[PDB]
């Protein structure tokens, strides 16, 4: 792999890249393959540079330093729109596409909320795992709602955050682990009143271990 | 009043030549002047003129 | 230790009695057989060597995994051993025939954890991608992969 | 590979991101460089964690480094080369151990408590 | 061992990097005086 | 393998090509070393790479030798090595009884310098005086165009015949 070289060749390499240019423009100008660079004057350098001359037809001479003026800002704008191309190809296709590099190993995390009902909440929270490209499951049962999302490592760590600290009854991550392969598909959701069409469901791809931890969890808590 | 002028093929080869990757390894300097057929210094010929006429020479082919 | 040699030490003397050599990397795992005459030392060098109390030679030094041998787990009967590697395969190999049984593959990371159930057909291997998978010597399928931690 | 006494040594995976973190705290002046510093950072108790190199030849130079971080409760990793690691820390001279220390709402929060995870899960 | 030099984004072999960027950033001008 | 030198000889102003000349470092290894710092000087004199270049053929019988090499007076009286002044023959092994071979120029025993001596014929007499340098393994046309360069009195030729560029080959 490379190395980050420091601060200090930074500088020396682009002070390198700048006097070689400026070298090169300068043989090539005393070739003369360019005109020699006329001076950049500006409104303040209007009488130091041209005033003699700009005594007999001022208007001209000022209509032609503001047209050198409106040159280099055109040069500057041309460039960076001629740069400008991340500006939307990367937006969303090249600079928020990423997927969280989930290729090998699908982060899964298995969160318990006591309560649920706002479809806010879970509109929110299945928007939250659209634009991240993660996937989810989502089954609601008496007051016990199970949500397994396997996403990349990345979007794992945005959502963990998000129920737990962006979102309000409380939510705990009752297994955080990964797995070879994805099991559950799009984010949908399912009522489940019963824990057998929760667990047959569940056995589908199965994840009848989630379901049964989480039941087991919420008989542990009416303990003490 | 012809051309008779290839002076600006000297300033083009030269800014070529300014982007061409030398090895900074004197190892490597003379290993590839040996593939080509180049002598591994001149009588008083340091290092980075070593350098310097590898980049040269590597210019052309 | 990690310095691949095996310390026999007794209940009473404060040195180690017997001093078996033979590995160079760090010895990931040593355990004495359910019978006491042999003992199965699996080392971080994709070994998984077998000495003996009445002899102290090289029994089976029984490799296969592409990575080093982290834990080994023998059964109560002392037919079969499972050796679990760090390139998430874990080889049952036989200890009356001298081959592989089972595979035990069906994990991401490690298999740090691995000891044979006294019930003589479940084995349950937990390994370090915060799962642990269960598996049957008769069935010879995984019964159940518990989110332990 | 060529130390043996090398227990938290790291792969060629994380050791990537460990140099973007070392590069990002460099970044936000939010790092100390060389042994004496590491130590002085973990005896103030401000240091989160220390990533030393195992090219250095004495390398029990270096080894009260992990005792101190176990003393301290601190992670602590080590890398295959102590050239990159200076490079990444931002001077050119090799350095064979660096922290990292505290900030107040710091943007770098999340990266080191996940690179404080994984090497903690890392030790056997 | 082999890095990539961040100068020309070539392998560059890892025992030399040190000197490969105290010599492959050598100031051009340097070499008249 | 043995070291190759290179010298390009200028004759006249006009340059008769480089000749090719690899010195024996087996027989001779002081003679070698000496030889490098003649193809490049190092620091010589005060951080000067003083040797064999820009010297001249200052004696030049026909088809019998031609000697010069002598960067200190310049007519065949200079004496320099590597060795902090004349330095003492390696061995009599080799003989000068091919054309071509460059021995050690010197006016006696142990003061062997600069001075190279290419050996333009079979010269018997010569064998057991100078050890021979090196052989030339190419360039043998510029060395025999050297050699028949007129030659005034002394065997001291009316053409500048000097080396123009001189290196490791």
């Amino acid at each position: 792999l490379g190395v980050y070289l420091t601060k200090k060749e930074q500088k020396k390499l682009r002070r390198q890249t700048r006097r070689e240019a400026q070298k090169e423009l300068q043989e090539k100008v005393r070739l003369g393959l360019m005109p020699p660079p006329e001076p950049k004057v500006r409104i303040s350098n209007l009488m130091r540079v041209l005033g003699t001359e700009a005594v007999q037809d001022p208007t001209k001479v000022e209509a032609h330093v503001r047209a050198q003026m409106a040159k280099r800002q055109k040069a500057h704008e041309e460039a960076n729109a001629a740069r400008k191309l991340t500006a939307e190809q990367r937006k969303v296709k090249k600079i928020k596409k990423l997927k969280e590099d989930i290729s090998q190993g699908v982060h899964i995390s298995v969160y318990r909320v006591r309560n649920l009902s706002n479809p806010a909440k879970k509109f929110k929270i299945e928007a939250n795992a659209g634009q991240l490209y993660l996937t989810g499951v989502v089954v609601l049962h008496k007051d016990v709602n199970v949500v397994v999302v396997e996403g990349g490592p990345k979007a794992q760590k945005k959502f963990k955050r998000l129920m737990l600290h962006r979102i309000k009854n409380k939510c705990v991550l009752v297994w955080e682990g990964t797995a070879k392969d994805r099991s559950f598909g799009e984010m949908k959701f399912k009522q489940c009143p019963t824990e057998n069409m929760a667990r047959e469901h569940f056995k589908k791809h199965g994840a009848e271990h989630y379901w049964d931890l989480a039941l087991s969890e919420s008989v542990l808590e009416s303990t003490d | 009043s012809e051309r008779q002028a290839e002076v600006l093929a000297e300033f083009e080869r030269r800014k070529r030549a300014r982007q061409i990757n030398v090895s900074t390894d004197d190892s490597e300097v003379k290993a590839c002047l040996r593939a080509l057929g180049e002598p591994i210094t001149l009588f008083g010929e340091g290092p980075a003129e070593r350098r310097e006429r590898l980049r040269n020479i590597l210019s052309v082919v | 230790a990690a310095d691949g040699s095996v310390k026999l030490w007794s209940l009473d003397s404060d040195e180690p009695v017997a001093d078996i050599e033979g590995h160079t990397v760090r010895v990931a795992r040593v355990m004495w057989h359910p019978s006491g005459r042999f003992l199965g030392t699996t080392c971080y060098d994709r070994s998984w060597r077998l000495w003996d109390l009445e002899a102290q030679e090289e029994i089976l030094h029984q490799e296969g995994h592409s990575m080093g041998v982290y834990d080994i787990a023998f059964h109560q009967d002392g037919s079969l051993a499972g050796t679990g590697g760090l390139d998430a395969f874990g080889r049952v190999w036989d200890l009356r025939t001298g081959r592989c049984i089972m595979f035990l593959e069906g994990h991401l990371k490690e298999i740090y954890g691995i000891n044979f159930s006294p019930n003589g057909y479940h084995i349950a291997t937990g390994s370090g991608d915060n799962t642990c998978k269960v598996w049957d010597l008769r069935q010879r399928r995984c019964v159940y992969t518990i989110p332990a931690h | 590979d060529v130390n043996p006494k090398a227990y938290p040594l790291a792969d060629a995976h994380l050791t990537k991101k460990l140099l973007d973190l070392v590069q990002q705290s460099c970044n936000y002046k939010q790092l100390r460089k060389g042994a004496n510093e590491a130590t002085k950072t973990l005896n103030r108790g401000i240091s989160e964690f220390i990533v030393m190199a195992a090219d250095a030849e004495p390398l029990e130079i270096i080894l009260h480094l992990p005792l101190l971080c176990e003393d301290k409760n601190v992670p602590y990793v080590f890398v295959r080369s102590k050239q990159a690691l200076g490079r990444a820390c931002g001077v050119s001279r090799p350095v064979i151990a660096c922290s990292v220390t505290i900030k107040e709402g710091s943007q770098l929060k999340q990266q080191i408590q996940s690179i404080q995870q994984s090497i903690e899960r890392l030790l056997v | 061992e082999y890095l990539v030099s961040p100068i020309t984004g070539e392998k560059i072999p890892a025992s030399k990097m040190q000197e490969h960027m105290r010599i492959g950033l050598l100031d051009p001008r340097w070499l008249e005086q | 393998v043995n070291p190759v030198v290179f010298f390009d000889v200028s004759i006249g102003g006009q340059e008769v090509g480089r000749m090719k000349i690899e010195l024996f470092a087996d027989v001779v290894p002081k003679t070698a070393e000496n030889f490098r710092q003649f193809c490049t000087g190092e620091f010589r004199k005060d951080g000067v790479p003083i040797g064999y270049k820009g010297s001249t053929f200052h004696r030049v019988i026909k088809d019998f030798m031609i000697q010069g090499g002598d960067f200190v007076n310049g007519d065949g009286t200079g004496v320099a090595s590597i060795y902090r002044g004349p330095f003492a023959d390696e061995n009599f092994k080799l003989r000068h009884s091919a054309p071509g071979l460059l021995s050690m120029a010197n006016s006696g025993p142990s003061t062997n310098g600069c001075q190279f001596f290419i050996t333009c014929s079979k010269c018997d007499w010569l064998d057991g005086k100078h050890v021979v340098f090196g052989k030339i393994i190419d360039g043998l046309l510029v060395m025999r165009k050297i050699e028949n360069v007129p030659t005034g009195p002394n065997n001291k030729p009316k053409l500048p015949v000097v080396i123009s560029q001189c290196g490791e080959m």
